[PDB]
């Protein structure tokens, strides 16, 4: 039948998760970022649409910091970002706390993909609607 | 309730014209014994800041800690993390006493005596004292332990009130600072030789200066004592 779409953690017919491809067409029509991996760092960069002459110039910071040495980036639903910044900043303090050395980047970006794919096993809780390109420089 | 095992004795300071200078020696004390001699007991919190900690090195390692968390946090989502909105003196003071003060009052304390020397962004001095009772006060010259009954003495000769302040110059305040660790290593078991010494100043900033010994003791009077009272060889 139909109505696979309605909830989040039930399956459809296809195998697939509609709420999440609905969360990925608010990332399309969101602002477009990208990231860059050099020979010994790593550059991000992130459109900043203009809505009108009202807005102050190098304010509105799109760009998060988590750690140290860590740089995140979004696009679509801007304040969904936010929230998985905010976790991913406990997380990083989290891993210092206990393990004294900075979260290491794979680490890191296992964290922050646990907490999604969470967001992805019950019907009581929405998907992200955000994609996030992140890295930063650890050990190796 | 808990007892401090690794300690850190005296930390003295003063403020002169310009700023401030703050000073303590490199010992951790396993009670009576002098256990560690590479204990950094100055924690300087960015370019204005320094914090300088006396008693329970465990709890010292737990608020280094803490003001790590503080410079991370203050420059999360914040583009002026290195200018209008930087760490001042005061805002880190107040968070350590509000620390200070809500650990006594869940009667597990953290096991120290803080004195927090800096410039603020206007360019004022900033000295103020908290221990793990949680109380709070500021003077021209701050001392934790026995500084305060021997070093205080010695620097409110320089500066006895406020007026004193513009009147003394950076030379003189370290000269008094200096003088004060000599009296401390004479008179106090658990002190150091060697130590630290921090200037912030308004001009030139911060100047963390390590590995500091004391010099030019007096000891060639202690040939002539013999005996504890009648003995003459």
């Amino acid at each position: 039948g139909t109505g696979y779409d309605l909830s989040n953690s039930v399956f459809s017919p296809d195998g697939r998760n509609f709420q999440v491809e609905y969360a990925v067409k608010a990332v399309e029509n969101g602002t477009t970022s990208i990231g860059i991996k050099c020979n010994d760092g790593v550059v991000f960069a992130v459109e900043k649409l203009i809505t009108s002459k009202l807005l102050v110039p190098q304010k509105n910071v799109k760009i998060q910091v988590v750690d140290r040495h860590i740089g995140c980036v979004y696009s679509g639903l801007i304040p969904d970002g936010r929230h998985l910044v905010n976790r991913g900043r406990e997380e990083a303090a989290s891993f210092k706390k206990l393990y004294k050395t900075p979260i290491p980047i794979p680490a890191f970006a296992d964290r922050l993909g646990q907490y999604v794919q969470a967001h992805t096993l019950y019907n009581s809780v929405r998907p992200f609607g955000v994609s996030t390109i992140f890295g930063g420089v650890d050990k190796n | 309730t808990q007892q401090p095992i690794v300690t850190g004795t005296s930390v003295i300071s003063m403020k002169y014209d310009n700023g401030v200078i703050i000073a303590a020696d490199n010992l951790g004390s396993y009670g009576s014994l002098l256990r560690f001699n590479g204990v950094e007991r100055l924690i300087p919190v960015g370019d204005n800041t320094v914090v300088g900690i006396s008693g329970d090195i465990s709890d010292m390692q737990h608020i280094e800690r803490l003001l790590k968390d503080l410079v991370t946090e203050n420059a999360y989502d914040n583009p002026l993390a290195d200018a209008e909105e930087a760490l001042e003196p005061s805002y880190i003071f107040e968070y350590l006493a509000t620390v200070m003060y809500q650990r006594r009052s869940k009667m597990n304390p953290l096991w120290n005596a803080i004195i927090v020397a800096g410039v603020q962004s206007n360019g004022d001095q900033f000295l103020r004292y908290v221990n793990l009772l949680g109380v709070t006060y500021s003077s021209p010259t701050l001392a934790t332990g026995f500084g305060a009954h021997m070093a205080n003495p010695l620097l409110r000769k320089v500066v006895d009130r406020e007026s004193d302040i513009p009147k003394t110059t950076v030379q003189v305040a370290e000269e008094a600072i200096v003088n004060a660790m000599r009296v401390l290593y004479y008179r106090d078991a658990r002190s150091s030789r060697n130590f630290s010494l921090a200037i912030i100043d308004k001009n030139t900033g911060l100047t963390f200066k390590k590995n500091l010994q004391v010099e030019n003791m007096k000891w060639d009077f202690a040939k002539d004592i013999k005996g504890y009272g009648t003995q003459k060889i």
